[PDB]
């Protein structure tokens, strides 16, 4: 089969800079008719992919002026000359000339902004989960950046680590921002043994941790 | 144009599961079509080709000799025949008008080959700018579709990604709305499983 | 210069 290998795995974009993705085949993708067969799909966060270019260079209808395709024997390349928001997802190339038709491993490309703060929230266990006989404690830290963030748990104000389950979301494509849910799972009557609850996150934006706790 | 699929869900190894395209918005009959799956890696795979009569059905050799493509140019339905499923197979599949390339691609529809049982999930609210939110736990297969006043709540959202825990699956999803709007207005969190076939609308109260 | 079929 024809193999596509992409470069870079990641790229990281200010607004306005431009993006360039190259795609690599481990042959020539010539079609017996002579004509290459390159195509370039974008996957923005939560959506099916979409075509951007086909024939290595020419645009689908509705894909704006800056993205540019180009390349031949083995080397392709996409080109986002002044890069916006709503260009942040996935990338891949893919070959349609020789079967079975293939696809690239993906680009991810992020967007450059300027450091912000998360947005705390801790919400205790509902009384629908406490009949259950557990207890979920949860914290969303929302709309920073960059991604990378600590949260730590406190019960009583000891550390707590066992439990603890984290999930970030993708980036923001109106804001350029991560989002992330810490939840602290327990049973009912571990919870109810303790009082003071508290998560805290540290970013590289203050040294200060954010700090939100509830009690009972 | 428009697509719409069908026909996802949970598989137990070895079986075999059917999906179905709802084709709109252009003349069916006139265009071939093709199948696409993502792998949970994110990983794309072209799985079957046919031209626009219903001919020169094609496929790779991962799956050629266990998944069937067809039409019916009638109904205006593109459909998916898969058997004696394996695990690599689970993935979202894609259902896709194909021209120039795979020009207008459907939402995708779930598929799952695994052992264990479907099991619904449960819904907590989550209370105290406000923010607010929904926490579903503990189901499977993936996946859930989570929205905020039956999609009339758009914006100040986002639904975190489910985790694998105990072969269970667990997401939150987050919503932030004016002081003013509540409790002064009713604020729902309606989740929806499809493998399960079931829905709950959680109303977030103090 | 639709892609050809396999």
């Amino acid at each position: 089969d024809v193999l596509m290998t992409q470069t870079p795995l990641s790229l990281p974009v200010s607004l306005g800079d431009q993006a360039s993705i190259s795609c690599r085949s481990s042959q020539t993708i010539v079609h017996s008719n002579g004509k290459i067969y390159l195509e370039w799909y974008l996957q923005k966060p939560g959506q099916s992919p979409k075509l951007l270019i086909y024939r290595v260079s020419k645009r689908f209808s509705g894909v704006p002026d800056r993205f540019s395709g180009s390349g031949s024997g083995t080397d392709f390349t996409l080109k986002i000359s002044r890069v916006e928001a709503e260009d942040l997802g996935v990338y891949y190339c893919f070959q349609g000339s020789h079967v079975p038709w293939t696809f690239g491993g993906g680009t991810k490309l992020e967007i450059k902004r300027a450091d912000a703060a998360p947005t705390v929230s801790i919400f205790p266990p509902s009384s629908e989960q406490l009949t259950s006989g557990g207890a979920s404690v949860v914290c969303f830290l929302n709309n920073f950046y960059p991604k990378d963030i600590n949260v730590k748990w406190k019960i009583d104000g000891s550390e707590r680590q066992n439990g603890v389950l984290n999930s970030w979301t993708d980036q923001d494509s109106k804001d350029s921002t991560y989002s992330m849910s810490s939840t602290l799972t327990l049973t009912k009557d571990e919870y109810e043994r303790h009082n003071s609850y508290t998560c805290e996150a540290t970013h590289k934006t203050s040294t200060s941790p954010i700090v939100k706790s509830f009690n009972r | 144009v428009k697509l719409v699929e069908s026909g996802g869900g949970l598989v137990a190894p070895g079986g075999s599961l059917k999906l179905s395209c709802a084709a709109s918005g252009f003349t069916f009959s006139s265009y071939p079509m093709s199948w696409v799956r993502q792998t949970p890696e994110k990983r794309l795979e072209w799985v079957a080709y046919i031209n626009n009569g219903g001919g020169n059905p094609y496929y790779p050799d991962t799956v050629k000799g266990r998944f069937t493509i067809s039409r019916d140019n009638a109904k205006n339905t593109l459909y998916l025949q898969m058997s004696s499923l394996k695990s690599e197979d689970t993935a979202i599949y894609y259902c896709i008008r194909q021209y120039y390339g795979f020009d207008y691609w459907g939402q995708g529809t779930t598929l799952t080959v695994s052992s264990a049982k479907t099991t619904p999930p449960s819904v907590y609210p989550l209370a105290p700018m406000v923010t607010l939110g929904c926490l579903v736990k503990g189901y499977f297969p993936e996946p859930v579709t989570v929205t905020w006043n039956s999609g009339s709540l758009s914006s100040g959202v986002h639904t975190f990604p489910a985790v694998l825990q105990s072969d269970l699956y667990t997401l939150s999803s987050s919503v932030t709305v004016p002081s003013s709007t509540w409790p002064s207005e009713t604020v729902t969190c309606n989740v929806a499983h499809p493998a399960s076939s079931t829905k709950v609308d959680k109303k977030i109260v103090p | 210069d639709t892609r050809p079929a396999p």
